[PDB]
RNA sequence: UUCAUCUAGACAGCCGGACGGUGGCCAUGGAAGUCGGAAUCCGCUAAGGAGUGUGUAACAACUCACCGGCCGAAUGAACUA
C-alpha cells in the first residue's frame, strides 16, 4: 500500500519528447484545476538515477511539478500565465511592492470608512458612495501591512500584488534552452 | 452682552426669518449643557465671571449636582450681529438681530424621550462632539433622531483642550482627528437624512463645523478665521477658505500655494490649518503652559493679547483658560454657524409640513404651516409638559405653526386620538397666560406669532402627555411622534403607609404628565406599575413620585406575574362530589380546549349575550369540535365572559333548570380563583355526565349546589394533568449589525426564541423579534443594553399564553417552583389540595 | 483604541499565553509542563483565557 | 452580477436591492418565474446594470436530483423529512449532470456524474453508489 | 518492555498550496466545514475531511488535518520501575 505509491510516482516513466520545468510560488489549487482542463519531488530525483541518457538533474529544488504536451513548444508557453494570480493577501502579509492609492469614487456604501479612518486617509461621500480625496501612501517600501491596511485592500478594494505561475527551463529533444 | 427686554424679544418674533428654532445634541458627558452657558452670557443673563459652571438649562436641583441634564429645558435669546456677517444667508433675512429658540437636552439613552420631544418643536440642531471620545454610540442615535423629523445639522468639535493637555497632541494629528471625526459624521447623514435635501452633509470649509472647548470658553471656524486674517494679507475669503481645510498648503520661502503633500523637496509643508490657524494657539499652550513668561508678553503682543487688573498676575493654565476665551469667544463661532447655516422657521416648515400632518398632507392649514403663516387658525403642538414651580401644575411646552396665541384666548385642544368628525380628545377651554420660557423663569407675554416655541399655563387639566390645539373645526392633528425608547423597565409601586394611597394615585397621574413616555396602569394581577425606558430613568421617575407628585413614602417591588390554571388531559378518572346535604350529586369530566378556539372568544367571536344555533354552527366545523355539544352550552367564566365553558351531557335528569341558577354561580367562583393558586383560568372545558337531584326544593338551594360544584370541578381538574399558562411577550429590538450578537446571547439565558431577523436597507440597523416569557424578563433590558453596548432599543408587548412541559404540580420543577412561592406570598399553605378532597369517593 | 498592529503585539505578551491548572503559574503558549516545582512540573496546563 | 439561495415559489430582498436602485417588488414577483415538478431548493443568479430586474436560474447540482424524484410535496403539510428520493432514473441523472457546466474539471462525461450520484445524501435514489468502471457517454 | 517512520529524504523549525460537485441531505427565525442530526460519497488530483480549531447573526477572513518546499540523519508514541 506504500507499495502502491512507490510504484505510482515511478509509474508514469518517460512518456514524451519535450517538457517544461515550473515553480509553485504562491499558486492556488483552484488555479491548478484550471490548467488541467485544457488538454492539448525527492522521491523522483532517484527515479532517474534508477532507470537510466539525461543529465538534467541539477535543476530541482523548491516547490516543483511537471507538465507534458508535445505540440509547438510555445503554443503551450501562453497558457502559462493564462491564469493571472493577482492574489490579494491572506488576512495580512508581506510588502513586495510600493503601496499607493489615488482619488476616485468607490461605489461602496459609506458604512466602510471604518477601515479608511484606520489609515489616516481623507474621505468624503458623493453620488451616494465613498469618494476619496487627497490620496496618500500607506507606508514605505518593504514595511508593515496592518490587518487594517490589508483588510482594506485585500477584499474591499481589489488592488493586489500578483504571485505569478512561473516556468524556469526546458529540454528540447536532447539539450536545454534558457528563456523565451 | 446685556439683557434686553420681554417685549423687545416679542417684537422680533414677528421677523420670522431671523428666528432659529434648534436644539443641542450629543453623548452623555460631551459638554453641551456647559456650551449653552457661554451663549446666555452673550444675552446678559449669567455673569461673565465665575458663572460658567452653574449650567442654567440644568434647572433641576438634581440636574445640577449630578451634573447631567435630565429634562430638555429651554430658553430663547436675543443677539446682535454685524452687517459684514449677515450678508452670507442664502435664505431671506431681515436686519441684524436674531432670536435663537433652543433646547439644551439630556443625552442619556434613558432620556431619548426628552430629545424627540425637543426636536419635534425645532428646525435646527447643534451636535457637540468630544475630541478625545470622538463620536460615541449615543451621538449616532440622536443624529438618527433628528433626521427622523428632517432637522438640519451643524457640528462643533469640543473639549479640544483635552486634545492638547491630556493627549500631548501635535498639530497635524489634532487636525487628523478633526478629519477623522467629520468623515464618520457624514456617513451617518448619508444613510438616514431624508433623501429630499442632499445639502445636509457637513464640511468645515463650508462653515458647518466649529472647534473649541466650551468649558474654557472659546471656539472658532475657518470662516471666522477667513475674514479675520484675510483683512491683512488683503486677499479674498472664498478660494482662501477652501485652502485651509484638507490638502492645500503654502510653503514660505516659496510664497505660493500647493496642491498635494508636495514634500517641498524633503520634510514637507504643513496644511494651511497648521502653521496659520493653529501655530497661534499651540504656542499659547506650549509657551504659557511651559511658563515661558519672558516670552509670554511679547508673544502675547505678537498675536494681540490683552490683560486684566488680575490676569497678568495670573500665569499658565489658569492663564490659558482666561486668555483664549477672550481670543476666540464662543458665541461668535456659534451664532455664525447658527444664523448662517441653520434654517429659519419659514425656511424649514415648508418641507416638514406634509410629513408632520396627521390628516391630508395638503390640508388648508398645512398650507398655512408651509408659509409659516401667523394669521391662520392657531396650529400648535404641545410636546412636553414642564413643572410649574408651584405645587405640581405644569406649563404646557410647544411650538405654534399657524396663527397667533394670546393670553386669554378660547381654543380647542385636540389630543392624540382626535379626528375632525365627532366626540374625541376635544376640550374647548381657554388659555390663562401665554409665556415664553428661560432657565425656569418664564416671562408672561400677551401675544405670540407662529414659528416660535413658548409655554402655556392654563391647560394640562386637559392634556395628558402631548397634544395639538387649534382654532379650526376640522384641523387634523399632527403625527403621533414616536421615539426610539419604549417603556420597558417596570416595577410595582405600593405606598409605605396604608393611607397615603390617594396621594399615590394622583401622583401617578401627575407623573404620567411629566415624562413623555412614563407609563402607569392597573394590571390584571392588581398592581400599580410604573414603567420607564431604563433602570436609571425609572430611578428619577420614582424620586419625582415619592417627593413631588405623591410626596409620600412608598416602596417598590418586582411586579407579580399573572398565570392561568389550565388542563392538558381528559380526567385521569371521572369525578363526583356530594353536598353538605348528601342528597344531591354531580358527575363530570374536564378536558382541554384547543388553544386555537379558546382564543376565539378571547377575540370576541363567541359571546353569551348572543344566541346559540349560531354558537353551535360556528364551533362544530373548523374547531375539531361538536355541533350539538355547542348548543347545550350553559355559561362562560369567569366574569360571565371567560374562556372556560360548560355543556350538558345527561339523560332524563331530574330538575336541571332550577339549579342552572346555582351551577354557573359556582362556576364563576372557580374560574377566577381555582385550584393550584387561585388565579383566573383559561382553556378548560367541563361536561356533565349524570346528575342526581333530591326532591322538594329546599334540599336543592344554591347553598348546596355551589359548594358541590366548586368542589366537584376542582376534583375534575387535578385528574386532567393540571398545567399553568405562563404569559409571553413579543419583543422587537432595533440593533446595528455590529453588536447584534448580544441579542441572541441574552435571549437564551432568558429563554427566548427568535421569530424574524431582518435588516433595514442601506442601514446596518437590523430589527429582530422574539417571544419573551415575562417570567424571565426582569432587568432583561438593562442586561441587553450591556450585552449590546447600549446599541439596542427594545419594545415589548404581550402576545400569547403558553403551557410548560416542566410540570407545575411538582414543587421541584422549574414550572412549579414558580407557583411554589405564589402561594406563600399570597398567604396560602405548602401544597395544593389533592383531588382526594373535593371528590367524595362514594 | 490601541492601533491594530500593536494591540496584537502586546496581546502576545499578556493575553496569548498558557497557565498551570494546579499551580496557577503563567506559561509559554506552546509549553508542555509547568516550570515551577511546587506542582512537581505537572503537565496539566490550560491556555490563559482571553477577553470578550 | 449577484446570486441568491433556496426558493421554492416566492420570496429580505431590499436589504441589498433597494440600495442598488432597483424597485425590489418588480424582482421578487419576477423571481417566481425561475422558481416554480419544479418546487424545491435551487440557486439563482441576477446580473444587471442600473436598470430593472434581470435574474436567471442556476445549475445547483443538489436541486436536479430533487426534481428527479417524487415531486409530489406540500410545504409544511409534510412535517416529517424531505425523504422524497424516488427512482434513480440514471439516464436523467446523466443529462442533468452533463448539463452541470461540465465543471469540476470534467475528465470524462462520467467524471461529472460520479460527483452527482455520490450524493446518496439526497435520498434513496434507487441505488446509492453506482458502479465504478462502466460504460460512459 | 512493546510498536512504529527515515537517504524512495523521516522528527523539529521555517515557507507554498489547503481544491471542485457544494451553501451535500435532515431539519433551522438564521446554520454555507465549524448549534446539531443523519449520508462521512465523489470528482480534479503531488492533496484537501461533505471538514481539526478561532469567528460570523449567517457568510467572511484567519486554522488544522491532508499535499509539496527547505535542512540531510536519525526521530517518534503508549508503557513499566
Ligand atoms: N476639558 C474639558 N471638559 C469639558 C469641556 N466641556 C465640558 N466638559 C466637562 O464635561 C462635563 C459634562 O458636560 P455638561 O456640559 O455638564 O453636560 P452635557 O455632557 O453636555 O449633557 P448631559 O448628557 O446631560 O450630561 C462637565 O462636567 C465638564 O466639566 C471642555 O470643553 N473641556
Ligand atoms: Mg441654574
Ligand atoms: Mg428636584
Ligand atoms: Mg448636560
Ligand atoms: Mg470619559
Ligand atoms: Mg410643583
Ligand atoms: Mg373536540
Ligand atoms: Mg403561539
Ligand atoms: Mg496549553
Ligand atoms: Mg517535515
Ligand atoms: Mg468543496
Ligand atoms: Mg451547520
Ligand atoms: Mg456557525
Ligand atoms: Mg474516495
Ligand atoms: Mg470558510
Ligand atoms: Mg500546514
Ligand atoms: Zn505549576
Amino acid at each position: 500500500k506504500k507499495a502502491e505509491y512507490f510504484a505510482k510516482l515511478r509509474e508514469y516513466l518517460e512518456e514524451y519528447k519535450s517538457l517544461f520545468v515550473v515553480g509553485v510560488d504562491n499558486v492556488s489549487s483552484q488555479q491548478m484545476h484550471e490548467v488541467r482542463k485544457e488538454l492539448r519531488n525527492t522521491m523522483v530525483r532517484r527515479a532517474i538515477r534508477g532507470f537510466l541518457f539525461e543529465k538534467l538533474l541539477p535543476f530541482v529544488k523548491g516547490n516543483v511539478g511537471f507538465v507534458f504536451t508535445n505540440e509547438p513548444l510555445t503554443e503551450i508557453k501562453n497558457v502559462i500565465v493564462s491564469n493571472r494570480v493577482a492574489a490579494p493577501a491572506r488576512a495580512g502579509a508581506v510588502a513586495p511592492e510600493d503601496i499607493w492609492v489615488r482619488a476616485v469614487n468607490t461605489g461602496m456604501e459609506p458604512g466602510k470608512t471604518s477601515f479608511f479612518q484606520a489609515l489616516g486617509v481623507p474621505t468624503k461621500i458623493a453620488r451616494g458612495t465613498i469618494e476619496i480625496v487627497s490620496d496618500v501612501k500607506v507606508v514605505d517600501a518593504g514595511n508593515k501591512v496592518g490587518q487594517s491596511e490589508a483588510s482594506l485592500l485585500n477584499l474591499l478594494n481589489i488592488s493586489p500584488f500578483t504571485f505569478g505561475l512561473t516556468v524556469v527551463q526546458v529540454y528540447d529533444n536532447g539539450q536545454v534552452f534558457p528563456s523565451s | 452682552m446685556v439683557a434686553f427686554t420681554v417685549d423687545q424679544m416679542r417684537s422680533l418674533m414677528d421677523k420670522v426669518t431671523n428666528v432659529r428654532n434648534m436644539s443641542v445634541i450629543a453623548h452623555v458627558d460631551h459638554g453641551k449643557s456647559t456650551l449653552t452657558d457661554s451663549l446666555v452670557q452673550r444675552a446678559g443673563i449669567i455673569s461673565a465671571a465665575k458663572a460658567g459652571e452653574a449650567r442654567f438649562t440644568d434647572t433641576r436641583k438634581d440636574e445640577q449636582e449630578r451634573g447631567i441634564t435630565i429634562k430638555s429645558t429651554a430658553i430663547s435669546l436675543y443677539s446682535e450681529m454685524s452687517d459684514e456677517d449677515v450678508k452670507e444667508i442664502k435664505q431671506k433675512t431681515d436686519g441684524n438681530s436674531f432670536l435663537i429658540n433652543l433646547i439644551d437636552s439630556p443625552g442619556h439613552v434613558d432620556f431619548s424621550s426628552e430629545v424627540t420631544a425637543a426636536l419635534r418643536v425645532t428646525d435646527g440642531a447643534l451636535v457637540v462632539v468630544d475630541t478625545i471620545e470622538g463620536v460615541c454610540v449615543q451621538t449616532e442615535t440622536v443624529l438618527r433622531q433628528a433626521l427622523g423629523e428632517r432637522i438640519k445639522p451643524v457640528v462643533v468639535i469640543n473639549k479640544v483642550d483635552r486634545a492638547l493637555l491630556e493627549l500631548q497632541v501635535s498639530k497635524e494629528d489634532l487636525y487628523q482627528t478633526f478629519a477623522r471625526t467629520v468623515e464618520s459624521v457624514n456617513v451617518i447623514v448619508s444613510t438616514y437624512a431624508d433623501e429630499v435635501l442632499g445639502d445636509v452633509q457637513v464640511y468645515p470649509a463650508r462653515g458647518t463645523v466649529a472647534f473649541g472647548s466650551g468649558l474654557h470658553g472659546w471656539a472658532f471656524t475657518i470662516r471666522q478665521f477667513a475674514t479675520r486674517y484675510a483683512k491683512k494679507f488683503g486677499v479674498d475669503k472664498a478660494k482662501m477658505m477652501d485652502r485651509l481645510w484638507g490638502d492645500s498648503f503654502f510653503n514660505p520661502k516659496t510664497k505660493k500655494w500647493t496642491n498635494k503633500d508636495t514634500d517641498a523637496e524633503g520634510k514637507p509643508l504643513e496644511r494651511a490649518f497648521n502653521m496659520f490657524i493653529l501655530d497661534p494657539i499651540f504656542r499659547l499652550f506650549t509657551a504659557i503652559m511651559n511658563f515661558k513668561k519672558d516670552e509670554i508678553p511679547v508673544l502675547l503682543e505678537k498675536l494681540e493679547i490683552v490683560l486684566k487688573g488680575d490676569e497678568k498676575d495670573l500665569e499658565g493654565k489658569a492663564l490659558l483658560k482666561v486668555v483664549m476665551r477672550k481670543f476666540l469667544p464662543a458665541a461668535d463661532a456659534l451664532l455664525e454657524m447658527i444664523v448662517l447655516h441653520l434654517p429659519s422657521p419659514v425656511t424649514a416648515q415648508a418641507y416638514r409640513a406634509e410629513q408632520l400632518y396627521e390628516g391630508p398632507a395638503d390640508d388648508a392649514n398645512c398650507i398655512a404651516i408651509k408659509n409659516c403663516d401667523p394669521k391662520a387658525d392657531l396650529m400648535l403642538y404641545v410636546s412636553k409638559m414642564v413643572p410649574t414651580s408651584d405645587k405640581g401644575r405644569f406649563y404646557a411646552f410647544g411650538r405654534v405653526f399657524a396663527g397667533t396665541v394670546k393670553s386669554g384666548q378660547k381654543v380647542r385642544i385636540q389630543g392624540p386620538n382626535y379626528v375632525p368628525g365627532k366626540k374625541d380628545d376635544l376640550f374647548i377651554k381657554a388659555i390663562q397666560r401665554v409665556v415664553l420660557m428661560m432657565g425656569r423663569f418664564v416671562e408672561p407675554i400677551d401675544d405670540c406669532p407662529a414659528g416660535n416655541i413658548i409655554g402655556l399655563v392654563g391647560i394640562d387639566q386637559f392634556l395628558l402627555k402631548t397634544g395639538t390645539l387649534t382654532t379650526s373645526e376640522t384641523a387634523h392633528n399632527m403625527k403621533v411622534m414616536k421615539f426610539s425608547v419604549s417603556p420597558v423597565v417596570q416595577v410595582a409601586v405600593e405606598v409605605k403607609n396604608a393611607n397615603d394611597l390617594p396621594k399615590l394615585v394622583e401622583g401617578l397621574k401627575r407623573l404620567s404628565k411629566s415624562d413623555p413616555c412614563v407609563l402607569t396602569y392597573m394590571s390584571e394581577s392588581g398592581e400599580h406599575i410604573v414603567a420607564g425606558t431604563g433602570e436609571l430613568h425609572l430611578e428619577i421617575c420614582l424620586q419625582d413620585l415619592e417627593h413631588d407628585h405623591a410626596g409620600v413614602p412608598l416602596k417598590i417591588s418586582p411586579p407579580v406575574v399573572a398565570y392561568r390554571e389550565t388542563v392538558e388531559s381528559e380526567s385521569s378518572q371521572t369525578a363526583l362530589s356530594k353536598s353538605p346535604n348528601k342528597h344531591n350529586r354531580i358527575y363530570l369530566k374536564a378536558e382541554p380546549i384547543d388553544e386555537e378556539v379558546s382564543l376565539a372568544i378571547e377575540n370576541g367571536i363567541i359571546n353569551p349575550r348572543d344566541d346559540f344555533k349560531a354558537r353551535a354552527r360556528i364551533m362544530a366545523d373548523d374547531y375539531g369540535w361538536d355541533v350539538t355539544d355547542a348548543r347545550k352550552i350553559w355559561c362562560f367564566g369567569p366574569d360571565g365572559n371567560g374562556p372556560n365553558l360548560v355543556i350538558d351531557q345527561t339523560k332524563a335528569v331530574q330538575y336541571l333548570h332550577e339549579i342552572k341558577d346555582s351551577v354557573v354561580a359556582a362556576f364563576q367562583w372557580a374560574t377566577k380563583e381555582g385550584p393550584i393558586f387561585g388565579e383566573e383560568m383559561r382553556s378548560v372545558r367541563v361536561n356533565i355526565l349524570d346528575v342526581t337531584l333530591h326532591a322538594d326544593a329546599i334540599h336543592r338551594g344554591g347553598g348546596q349546589i355551589i359548594p358541590t360544584m366548586r368542589r366537584a370541578t376542582y376534583a375534575g381538574f387535578l385528574l386532567a394533568d393540571p398545567k399553568i399558562q405562563e404569559p409571553v411577550f413579543l419583543v422587537e429590538i432595533q440593533c446595528p449589525e455590529q453588536a447584534v450578537g448580544g441579542i441572541y446571547s441574552v435571549l437564551n439565558k432568558k429563554r427566548g426564541q427568535v421569530v424574524s431577523e431582518e435588516q433595514r436597507p442601506g442601514t446596518p440597523l437590523f430589527t429582530v423579534k422574539a417571544y419573551l416569557p415575562v417570567n424571565e424578563s426582569f432587568g432583561f433590558t438593562g442586561e441587553l443594553r450591556q450585552a449590546t453596548g447600549g446599541q439596542a432599543f427594545p419594545q415589548m408587548v404581550f402576545d400569547h399564553w403558553s403551557t410548560l412541559g416542566s410540570d407545575p404540580l411538582d414543587p421541584t420543577s422549574k414550572a412549579g417552583e414558580i407557583v411554589l412561592a405564589a402561594r406563600k406570598r399570597h398567604g396560602m399553605k405548602e401544597e395544593v389540595p389533592g383531588w382526594q378532597e373535593y371528590y367524595d369517593k362514594l | 483604541i490601541i492601533e491594530p498592529s500593536l494591540k496584537a503585539l502586546a496581546s502576545k505578551y499578556n493575553c496569548d499565553k498558557s497557565v498551570c491548572r494546579k499551580c496557577y503559574a503563567r506559561l509559554p503558549p506552546r509549553a508542555t509542563n509547568c516550570r515551577k516545582r511546587k506542582c512537581g512540573h505537572t503537565n496539566q496546563l490550560r491556555p490563559k483565557k482571553k477577553l470578550k | 452580477l449577484y446570486l441568491r439561495a433556496v426558493g421554492g415559489e416566492v420570496g429580505l430582498a431590499p436589504k441589498i436591492g433597494p440600495l442598488g436602485l432597483s424597485p425590489k417588488k418588480v424582482g421578487e414577483d419576477i423571481a417566481k418565474a425561475t422558481k416554480e415538478k419544479g418546487i424545491k431548493v435551487t440557486v439563482q443568479l441576477k446580473i444587471q446594470n442600473r436598470q430593472a430586474a434581470a435574474s436567471v436560474v442556476p445549475s445547483a447540482s443538489s436541486l436536479v436530483i430533487t426534481a428527479l424524484k417524487e415531486p409530489p410535496r406540500d410545504r409544511k403539510k409534510d412535517k416529517n423529512v424531505k425523504h422524497s428520493g424516488n427512482i434513480q432514473l440514471d439516464e436523467i441523472i446523466e443529462i442533468a449532470r452533463q448539463m452541470r457546466d461540465k465543471s469540476f474539471g470534467r475528465t470524462l462525461a462520467s467524471v461529472t456524474k460520479e460527483i452527482l450520484g455520490t450524493a446518496q445524501s439526497v435520498g434513496c435514489r434507487v441505488d446509492f453508489k453506482n458502479p465504478h468502471d462502466i460504460i460512459e457517454g
